[PDB]
């Protein structure tokens, strides 16, 4: 600035004050470019935040508003443009294209076609500059909402509308994991319980699109995206628009919300979104922080998962449950926003690759994952079988407690180390396998009942499977039944263990 | 924008990046001169407070110090886009700088295409000088001043020091 | 004085101010927002330039926007018509249930009571948390930081303490929401609706709330911490009301603050903290006290950043405080609600002579119990279940039993917890241990203890099995 | 278009154009500079001034000197011809044999191919080597990044691989010896010459050898991996063909990035980085792919800084892979080569669908028992043994010997192992640990299962090992 225009050309015309007299204003001319930062010269007058428009066409946005040009983070190119380009106002903000018709559709984060399905409609567009709702417009999360993974939906049983963290490392499975939860709302969406129909928003964050490929590609299989967005900000993408994602993604679900639906989106993740960002910032000489970071970006996902939530139904009828994925670098959540972010979430989900190493899939270091909320976030039905089981858990980490001393003090322990061990085997969790609630209780119950300490651990899980089947053709009245009452009932119970027995019986026997 | 235009000095820019501007624009529309000479002009209906010195006086409104430094006097035949570069330096307070940029322009429609060497004394005294052609001889005959020992030296000139500068 | 924008770049926000720099700290209104858009003056760059502050929202803002100056920061209702309804910071409501409807307005600052206005009164106040009488003294003005686990412990707590005390202290209690969570606040609300004691068709609300979101500007959420010291030093001074000052985070006060340093272009102290971290803390600490005409009691949420206090930002903190509770996770984990890090769950505060001769001694023996326990301890990782040398397991057990007497269920987590309300009263707690040092218990078992309101109870349910 | 180069601080021209700027990018010949400088534009610095990049140095220059701009981006020769060859980015002959002349031309730019024109969900190549296979299997057309420790046979070890692998393989292969010493690119050029694969008598080979090297100015290096880029999706499109792409190092091209990164007047970054480095990659990791056209199974050979992973740049790594070799560089230090941290080296590829279950098994019970083992190992390490579980020893020594048995020599290279020890095709493979895990093997010796190949053999071995 105090060099340029100081400086002829620019500077050269000004000196007269003719020179477009100046303008510039709904215009620009890039005033410097490089590097998808173009300084444009002029555009005056502009809002904040603009998103400008190019001679290369595209899109850049007037973030920075100096007073004599603008900082233009373009969201693309450079071999486009050579300076001076012009750049011409469109006196507004980003708002982005919802609608319900981006549920079946793969679109890149500009919430346009990558889906090479041809092109989405676009019904509405939403404002990413869109704030959190109030205390009143929400009423707290009341659901429950099954993933079809009982560890999930125990040990961290969820509602909707509920910000929750989303933890753990590396193409583990746990992006698996993630999609076989969503998988698991297809029964709901194949179910027509709007409310138990979560819609999914699959924002990718700067993830490669042959990652995406073969996951989409999983979606397709699962059909499931019928109601599902994703949003893609791949690794190609411009920083801006990885950046942007999960703004975008943050109108539409708000919309679901709002519109009634729930919905659900899986930011994975903002780790590297911030990355973008920051890098974006920096790039900006709008300088970084702590672990590089500038820190109101936390701001900036503070405020955009107080856009995650239950709505009160006068006030939105609907959720949008935020999913937030950061995928921790080994578990590192030193990891300043994720610090942070702890600080954020009314719980947040720890992974223990271990148990994915012992094979354990999930991976979980569940001590640590957790819901606060809980409760709120579930069902009488679980907690009935599963209050038992992590405490049980709790007794097998604490004989484990005494594997930080030992491994034998007591015969009940011996019990309790099997009992501790059958626990386990049901929280051995196939990726790719998406449950109902009444499986996931009545798998814990035989057992977390003692009948399967009376098992081979390994057999456990052949049971189970073998069982299901069993039930699935057998007491398939009872399945009806237990989703009847939505709990597991004395009768379902005794019936359940009559069956089980039988069953039990069988697969023992 | 435009394209450049800097006339023979020409210069480096930088406290001449206005220089520059203007070695494009008075240039270009070749009150080159006009200019060239409101400048020296300038450097003394500047160098007297006033209205002028009113700047350093930080509150005095730079908006209106404009208008006053330059509104009545600085236009008071110093104008074509001489006042609104005047207001230009004005805002953008090289006005302190001005000078510099009248030397560093200066050299321009003339000295322009000065004289360089640097040669003892009194050293080259900005003129022109054809390089094909010796014009320096010419110039020492002229005179036979300068001051060569106090003023540039036999250890230039001719080392002096060098005899002793072996050892 | 008017200005103009000049250039937003985020939330820093030159203006150039047309005429007049006044004070700074004046709140500057945006012209061309049909939002109560403040600023607040930041610097004086000079020619009437200001570094200013946003804290309203943006992506719009016109570089060429026309301010208008408060000339003077803000001013915002204070009084008593606050109580029930939840005002941001610029004193609306975001009750939703509109007006707030003091008619006083306030300048979100306030001064920092004088040498003698120290009507600081040394001594405990209680609100039955056995613990807490156990090991931190209350104190009148004081300013206690609670660290730990939100929502799980810290928040929980400072809950269960909002609880049990609006109601039982009657002078009040002031919650500023400092980046609270709209959801938490959601939450909380309905709680409190719940609860009644925000009070609301008589706003009579035993608790004002004042909040500075997450969704909203650092700067937004920084101030929303002087707004309701402002605010609080009504219910004080005004009106005597004891206020408990409930600040959830003020970390994330500090967070604001420590952005805002930088983006200030400022330089900010260490780790990037913002150099004025304690000032801002020091003279917010100076404006509170126990005046003569009442006393505000601050109970301070701390995000206990990286649940570190040897980070400068909680070893600031500490200069300013009463009494700790610092959580011992290991606790929290270890069950015990109350989570405590007794040992850090401190006060400077507590003396023979301070709280009972006897408190104080048979807080000492476990005090000490527990220090020498996790000597122990360090054998037990490497040599235990449930016998070593025995003496010495009897004080380990002991220790557990007093531990496990020390949790302490809660009501409001008979959802969080699974667990049911106890509240243990003073004495019934100082003789629940000092009987466990007396050591009876031994006739009486051990595990019971965990989680129980008087030592009794366990027993109770201990004996019914044995 | 010309520009006068103004200001030369090191390799980063500053070239203040007199007039028109084509845009960034475009390769500019420096007039004067017969050392064939291009200048790559980079910045348009604004008033008519470009940073550009010198990818040669620069010793001599006046400041002043006239540019011209070769107006476009770099041209490079593109086709067959370059197999064989060794070509940097300009693609000249560092065969110096002359020209590698070609018809087709090339920006050294291409671009993500589109995510639908890509294949969506590949399928397991084999990775042969047993531990290999076994615990990452890979994907054909596959984007595998080893991080290793260079230089510690890990090198050797991708040559082997090569050996076994991109001998195995037809296709065709696009070799970027990036950064790495020119001497071992001198004997391995002679290597492959001698192996005839490259060709004495095909202009082709079968493999392109494109060299970045380490002693060059940066951009050079740099910019080698476009061109590789290039050449490998000239292959693989358009020769529709299964590439192999092998990389060494992209350490080297990261670091390059990184370096200029604060020179090119941008912020370095953490660690001095480039910031940029993620886009970059993710840009350049996406114009990689197996589309249907071709595969590029693209092995690409990853210098760890100091083996940290942590270190920023490799945790970005991660991302672009999909599937890592993570040796272990303890492993290695042990001789072992096998060397890997395979509970680092990953894929999620493995299957028990894919893989199989009993493979896949296998392997889920052995990277268990190892995984677990390994956790106690240092706790026992001083805290010695048994007042314990010798069920616990029984893994251990079993541990033990998979761990050896994962160890196969550097066969060929004799010189510097003197040993062989054999490649294990994958049914041989599973039933080798599995057989293991049937720890009849369990009497025997340790270093049976070192440096080996078919675990028929090993246990030959074992016997033998016995004496």
């Amino acid at each position: 600035k105090t060099g340029t225009a100081e400086v002829s050309s620019i500077l050269e015309e000004r000196i007269l004050g003719a020179d477009t007299s100046v303008d510039l204003e709904e215009t620009g001319r890039v005033l410097s470019i490089g590097d998808g930062i173009a300084r444009v010269h002029g555009l005056r007058n502009v809002q904040a935040e603009e998103m400008v428009e190019f001679s290369s066409g595209l899109k850049g946005m007037s973030l920075n508003l100096e007073p004599d040009n603008v900082g233009v983070v373009v969201f693309g190119n450079d071999k486009l443009i050579k300076e001076g380009d012009i750049v011409k106002r469109t006196g507004a903000i980003v708002d982005v294209p919802v609608g319900e018709e981006l549920l079946g559709r793969v679109v890149d984060a500009l919430g346009n076609a990558i889906d090479g399905k041809g092109p989405i409609g676009s019904k509405a567009r939403r404002r990413v500059g869109l704030k959190a709702p109030g205390i009143i417009p929400r009423i707290s999360v009341r659901e429950p909402m099954q993933t079809g993974i009982k560890a999930v939906d125990s040990l961290v049983p969820i509602g909707r509308g509920q910000r929750e963290l989303i933890i753990g490392d590396r193409q583990t499975g746990k992006t698996s994991i993630a999609i076989d939860t969503i998988i698991n709302q297809k029964r709901f969406n194949d179910g027509t319980d709007e409310k138990k129909k979560l819609y999914c928003i699959y924002v990718a964050i700067g993830q490669k699109r042959s990652t995406v490929a073969q996951l989409v590609k999983r979606l397709t299989d699962a059909d499931a995206m019928k109601y599902t967005i994703v949003v893609s900000a791949t690794a190609s993408d411009a920083a801006p628009l990885q950046y942007l994602a999960p703004y975008s993604g943050c109108s539409m679900g708000e919309y679901f919300r709002d519109n009634g639906k729930h919905a659900l989106i899986i930011y994975d993740d903002l780790s590297k979104q911030a990355v973008a960002y920051r890098q974006m910032s920096l790039l900006l000489r709008r300088p970084p922080g702590r672990e590089a970071y500038p820190g109101d970006v936390f701001y900036l996902h503070s405020r955009l998962l107080e856009r995650a939530a239950k709505m009160n139904d006068a006030f939105g009828g609907g959720s949008l449950t935020a999913l937030p994925v950061i995928e921790t670098q080994a578990g590192d959540v030193s990891a300043y926003i994720p610090t942070n972010v702890i600080s954020i979430t009314d719980g947040q989900i720890f992974l223990e690759t271990e148990l994915f190493y012992k094979g354990i899939r999930p991976a979980i270091n569940v001590g640590l994952s957790v819901s606060r909320v809980g409760s709120a976030a579930q069902t009488r039905a679980m907690k009935q079988v599963a209050g038992t089981m992590k405490l049980e858990l709790a007794q097998y980490r604490e004989v484990a407690a005494f594997a930080q001393f030992g491994s034998d003090l007591d015969a009940a322990t011996q019990q309790l180390l099997s009992r501790g061990v059958r626990l386990t085997e049901l929280l051995k969790q196939g990726q790719y396998s998406p449950m109902a609630i009444e499986e996931q209780v009545a798998v814990i119950y035989a057992g977390v009942r003692g009948y399967l300490d009376k098992l081979e651990p390994s057999k456990i899980t052949k049971f189970e499977n073998a069982f299901l089947s069993h039930v699935i053709s057998q007491h398939q009245a009872l399945l009806g039944k237990i989703r009847t009452d939505g709990k597991i009932s004395e009768e379902s119970d005794a019936k359940l263990k009559e069956i089980v027995t039988n069953f039990l019986a069988g697969f023992e026997a | 924008f435009a394209k450049l235009v800097r006339p023979p000095v020409q210069i480096y820019g930088i406290e001449g990046r206005y220089a520059t501007a203007l070695y494009s624009a008075a240039s270009k529309q070749n009150k080159l001169e006009q200019v060239e000479k409101e400048l020296l002009r300038v450097g003394q209906i500047l160098k007297e407070p006033k209205m002028a010195a009113s700047l350093l006086n930080p509150y005095v409104k730079r908006s209106v110090k404009v208008k006053s430094l330059s509104d009545m006097t600085a236009k008071e035949k110093f104008s074509p886009l001489t006042s609104n570069l005047i207001n230009l330096l004005a805002e953008n307070g090289r006005l302190t700088n001005t000078p510099a940029v009248i030397s560093a322009f200066s050299t321009m429609m003339s000295v322009h295409r000065g004289e360089v060497p640097c040669t003892v004394t009194t050293a080259s005294a900005l003129d022109e000088t054809t390089l094909t052609e010796l014009k320096t001889v010419l110039k020492s005959f002229l005179s036979k001043g300068q001051v060569l020992k106090l003023e540039v030296k036999i250890d230039p000139s001719i080392m002096g020091g060098m005899i002793v500068r072996i050892g | 004085t008017t200005g103009r924008i000049v250039a937003v770049i985020g939330a820093v926000v030159d203006v150039q101010f047309d005429e007049g720099l006044p004070p700074i700290l004046n709140a500057l209104e945006v012209q061309g927002r049909e939002t109560r858009l403040v600023l607040e003056v930041a610097q004086h760059l000079g020619e009437s330039t200001v570094r200013t502050i946003a804290m309203d929202g943006t992506e719009g803002l016109v570089r060429g926007q026309k301010v208008l100056d408060s000339g003077a920061p803000i001013r915002i209702p204070v009084g008593p018509e606050t109580l029930g309804r939840i005002m941001n910071v610029i004193g609306e409501p975001i009750d939703e249930r509109g007006p707030i409807k003091t008619k006083q307005f306030a300048a979100i600052h306030a001064e920092a009571p004088e040498f003698v206005e120290m009507s600081v009164e040394q001594e405990i106040l209680v609100t039955g948390i056995k613990v807490v009488d156990l090991l931190a003294p209350y104190a009148k003005g004081g300013k206690i930081g609670l660290f730990g686990g939100a929502g799980v412990g810290k928040t929980v707590l400072i809950m269960e303490l909002i609880n049990n005390v609006a109601k039982a202290h009657g002078g009040y209690s002031v919650f500023a929401g400092v980046g609270e969570r709209t959801r938490e606040g959601n939450d909380l609300y309905h709680e409190m609706i719940e609860s009644g004691v925000i009070n609301l068709k008589d706003a009579t609300s035993k608790v004002a709330l004042v909040y500075g979101q997450m969704n909203e500007p650092p700067g937004a959420r920084a101030r929303v911490a002087l707004t309701g010291l402002t605010v609080a030093e009504y219910f004080r001074d005004q009106e005597g009301q004891d206020v408990l000052l409930f600040i959830d985070n003020i970390f994330r006060f500090t967070q604001a603050g420590s952005e805002v340093s930088a983006l200030l272009g400022r330089i900010p102290s260490a780790v990037g903290y913002q150099p004025t971290l304690a000032t801002d803390m020091g003279t917010m600490q100076e404006r509170i006290t126990t005046t003569k005409k009442g006393s505000i009691t601050s109970v301070q949420a701390i995000y206990v950043p990286a649940d570190d206090l040897t980070d400068p930002a909680p070893a600031t903190t500490f200069a300013h405080l009463d009494a700790t509770t610092v959580l011992s996770r290991a606790i929290a984990e270890l069950g015990i609600y109350p989570a405590v890090d007794p040992l850090d769950s401190t006060s400077r505060i507590m003396d023979p002579n301070i709280v009972g001769s006897e408190h104080y001694d048979v807080a000492r023996g476990v005090q000490k119990i527990l220090q020498d326990y996790k000597s122990l301890q360090d054998i037990i990782a490497i040599l235990g279940m449930d016998e070593l040398s025995e003496e010495d397991k009897l004080t380990v057990s002991r220790a557990r039993k007093i531990q496990r007497f020390l949790s302490q269920p809660f009501q409001v987590a008979e959802v969080f917890t699974g667990h049911l309300g106890k509240l243990v009263p003073l004495k019934e707690t100082i003789k629940g241990f000092q009987q466990i040092l007396a050591g009876e218990y031994d006739h009486l078992p051990e595990q019971a203890f965990y989680m129980v309101g008087p030592i009794e109870e366990a027993v109770a349910k201990a004996d019914k099995l044995a």
